[PDB]
């Protein structure tokens, strides 16, 4: 579960129209609302029947990588895309190439006609040939035709875009060894 | 809490994550806390 | 967990000290001075005593709760100590008297492994080296007995590990005579390389180099190097002749030292740390 | 107006004899206020900008609050309570 | 109890207790149960015997650990409407 992620104190000006703006952060829960509101007047009244709010996306794309990895260590991404769309619908998914990591291709290559509820697990080889750290990123295009697979989706969707960034660090094989030098330098006017 | 001279084994198990082949060589680094001068190495290697 | 702690009171003293305080650098070191803190109010026991591995507790530690003591009062100025902390803590250490003849015992068997058979007289160093830097004058019973316990240790006690901390301790009390005697003893046993003076830890006992042994940068040295350079520097008036001492046994403590700050260890980092701001307190360049 | 533990007390003066009977009837939390809270949409993505329209007695300084619902559905004892604030008042129905 | 009149008149007494009242202060404490990682929000509220709100200042609201000690503490803390409110981050350590 996320964090509060409105706090004010915010007071009523005349009858009571207020408007709380605010912006909502990433997790994907529920969002019950409540107050206690005073005045001096007459008093102050919980309210009964909390507000409810609901966040979500049409539209998941999730990657699960390790830490860290080993140089020249041959490892297979999984990446998940899932619709919840009512409509069953086609995906189709793109890795951006790079030069710092080699890619090998898999020659797999499958438009599944995914529908509500449903995921898929798509998969590409990935050798760790490089050092430090690298970014991952993935793409999708939407290619749907949302009555289901024969009927054509015509004008039910244009684009949707999802892409997200992944992290992965390589470490050369062995164990980390320093050696440090401090020197001390106390010059009056002099070169050293 | 110490190690003396006579041998001490310690285990755990470990689950899996993310699936990899050709899986390399790993590292046990052990060593005194006031003094890290008195130290070993070993080497760790998959079972399968 | 107090080597995060130990030495941000120091420093940030001898930043305002010497005209380099910051408002953002106080604000974020009165930070880490709370974030300290939270994770050290963790390991108390309910009897006030301060113990180690708080998932397998062992009746206290009073080496540890002494240390803990120590950098509560002397990090209380800025951020918020719990006052009756550090008074149930006072009286463990008032009800853990053990009074093996004049000397106190310690409490616990993890600390000081290194020291040997004067464990408790090292404790007892310790114990009264935290209440002098406590702001604690010499007029309670505990101060009193340990200078008694320390007074009638000259004959014996022939570890230089031990000779560091009633060095530092008859350095901390204002003297002429003891003070002056046992750093002139201790100066003659002085390891000189080229353009550094430093001190060995002098263990005799398997004096070889292949059974683990050859490690030169022991970190037990340092924290005595640290002590003489205290020491030294908190007296009445150093001369000159004494500030090229002072370059000598500053620059071998200051080669030690890593890529991150911290140079051997918990222990010695802290009183390496701490002797370099003192060291520093007396030298400034207005332009530089 | 009436907070919970209302008591019922009907009586009769015949000519002689006054008859009286009781109850001790239960009445719902109302806190003698009004207040209308509620958002302007009940869906939207997860980066969106949240408007929620609230309305009460005027001059009312007024404090909210948003949470998560899940943990409705671990501990569902939220301290002040429309039952709390009551209960935390003394002799709120007397006895002898 | 007087009855004077141009007919019958009642004389009558009866006694009653006069009691004292206190104020009411509660804690508004949202995220009922919480994770390490966290930012606890306050909020403290003074109340008259009847539900107003009334003008109050504390001195000494801290917190206490399951140890026993306070952790952090506010001093001179005025309510502004009789609405405190308080903030206190929570250390990733945060002892269960
Ligand atoms: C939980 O909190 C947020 C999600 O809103 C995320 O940044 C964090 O990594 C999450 N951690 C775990 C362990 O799920
Ligand atoms: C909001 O959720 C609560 C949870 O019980 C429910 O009682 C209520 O009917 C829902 N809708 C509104 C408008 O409050
Ligand atoms: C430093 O370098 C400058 C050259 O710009 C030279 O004139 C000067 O003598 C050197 N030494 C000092 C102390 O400035
Ligand atoms: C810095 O030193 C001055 C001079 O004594 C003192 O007034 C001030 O409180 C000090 N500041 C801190 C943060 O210790
Ligand atoms: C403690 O510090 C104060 C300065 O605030 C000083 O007056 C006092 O002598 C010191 N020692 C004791 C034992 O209070
Ligand atoms: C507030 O909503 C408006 C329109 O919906 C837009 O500026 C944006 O979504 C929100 N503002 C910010 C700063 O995100």
């Amino acid at each position: 579960f996320s964090e509060t992620f409105l706090w004010r104190l915010v007071s009523v000006d005349s009858e009571g129209q207020n408007t709380i703006t605010e912006t909502v952060p990433d997790t994907i829960t529920k969002w019950q609302g409540s107050m206690f509101c005073v005045s001096e007047k007459e008093g102050f009244g919980i309210t009964k029947y909390s507000a409810n709010f609901t966040s979500f996306l049409p539209f998941f794309v999730e990657l699960s990588l390790p830490y860290s990895l080993t140089r020249e260590e041959i490892l297979v991404m999984k990446a998940f895309v899932s619709n919840y769309l009512e409509e069953c619908i086609k995906i189709i998914v793109t890795l951006q190439p790079s030069a710092d990591f080699e890619v090998i291709p898999q020659d797999v290559k499958q438009d599944q006609c995914i529908c509500s509820g449903g995921r898929s697990s798509y998969s590409w080889n990935i050798i760790a040939s490089s050092l430090g750290r690298i970014s991952f990123i993935v793409s999708a295009e939407t290619t749907h035709i949302g009555a289901s697979c024969d009927g054509p989706s015509d004008q039910s969707q244009s684009t949707r875009k999802d892409t997200v960034i992944q992290t992965i660090l390589v470490q050369p094989e062995g164990i980390r060894k320093e050696e440090t030098s401090s020197n001390l330098v106390c010059v009056e006017d002099s070169n050293v | 809490n110490a190690v003396p001279l006579k041998t001490i084994q310690l285990s755990f198990k470990v689950l899996i994550g993310s699936r990899v082949l050709n899986v390399k060589s790993a590292s046990v680094y052990v060593y005194d806390y006031y003094e890290t001068g008195e130290n070993g190495f070993a080497s760790y290697s998959q079972p399968c | 967990n107090l080597a995060r702690m130990a030495p941000i009171p120091y420093v940030l003293e001898y930043l305002n000290n010497t005209n380099q305080l910051t408002d953002e650098l106080l604000q974020t070191a009165v930070q880490f001075l709370n974030e300290g803190y939270y994770r050290q109010l963790r390991y108390k026991l309910p009897s006030g005593a301060y113990d180690a591995f708080w998932s397998s507790p062992s009746d206290g530690s009073s080496w540890l709760s002494a240390y803990t003591f120590k950098t509560f009062e002397k990090a209380k100025k800025y951020i918020y100590v719990d006052g009756k902390i550090q008074q149930q803590t006072l009286l463990y250490l008032q009800t853990s008297q053990k009074l093996d003849n004049g000397c106190f015992k310690a409490e616990g068997n993890l600390f000081m492994r290194q020291c040997g058979q004067e464990r408790d007289l090292c404790f007892t160093a310790y114990l009264a080296i935290a209440l002098l830097e406590s702001n604690y004058s010499s007029g309670m019973t505990l101060l009193d007995d340990a200078l008694g316990c320390l007074e009638a240790a000259m004959s014996s006690a022939s570890t230089l590990y031990f000779k560091s901390y009633t060095v530092y301790v008859f350095t901390l009390v204002q003297n002429w005579e003891i003070r002056n005697t046992l750093l002139n003893e201790l100066k003659s046993k002085v390891v000189s390389e080229r353009g550094t003076l430093h001190w060995e830890r002098e263990d005799k006992l398997g004096q070889e180099g292949i059974p683990l042994y050859y490690p030169n940068y022991s970190p037990a040295e340092v924290e005595i190097t640290a002590y003489m350079l205290l020491s030294i520097a908190k007296g009445s008036d150093p001369t000159h002749d004494d500030l090229t001492y002072m370059a000598q046994i500053s620059v071998w403590l200051i080669q030690q030292q890593n890529s991150y700050g911290g140079f051997r260890s918990t222990q010695d980092t802290v009183v390496a740390l701490q002797a370099l701001a003192f060291y520093a307190q007396l030298l400034f360049k207005s332009n530089a | 107006d009436l907070a919970p533990g209302a008591e019922l007390i009907v009586y009769c003066i015949l000519d002689l004899e006054l008859i009286a009977d009781t109850i001790s009837l239960d009445i719902e939390k109302c806190f003698q206020n009004q207040v209308s809270l509620s958002f302007s949409d009940d869906l939207g993505p997860t980066a969106s900008n949240v408007s929620l329209n609230l309305s009460a007695a005027p001059g009312s300084l007024c404090g909210v609050k948003v949470i998560d619902s899940s943990l409705l559905l671990i501990n569902p004892y939220e301290s002040l309570s429309a039952s709390g604030v009551y209960y935390s008042i003394p002799y709120l129905s007397l006895f002898g | 109890l007087s009855v004077s009149g141009g007919g019958e008149d009642i004389k009558d007494r009866k006694a009653v207790v006069i009691a004292p009242l206190n104020t009411i202060c509660l804690i508004q404490m949202d995220k009922p149960v919480y994770k390490p990682g966290c930012k606890v929000r306050f909020r403290l509220i003074s109340l008259n015997t009847m539900l107003l709100p009334i003008s109050e200042k504390y001195t000494a609201v801290y917190l206490e650990d399951p140890s026993g000690s306070r952790i952090a503490q506010w001093q001179n803390q005025e309510s502004v409407g009789g609405v405190v409110q308080l903030e206190f981050p929570l250390i990733s350590d945060a002892a269960p």
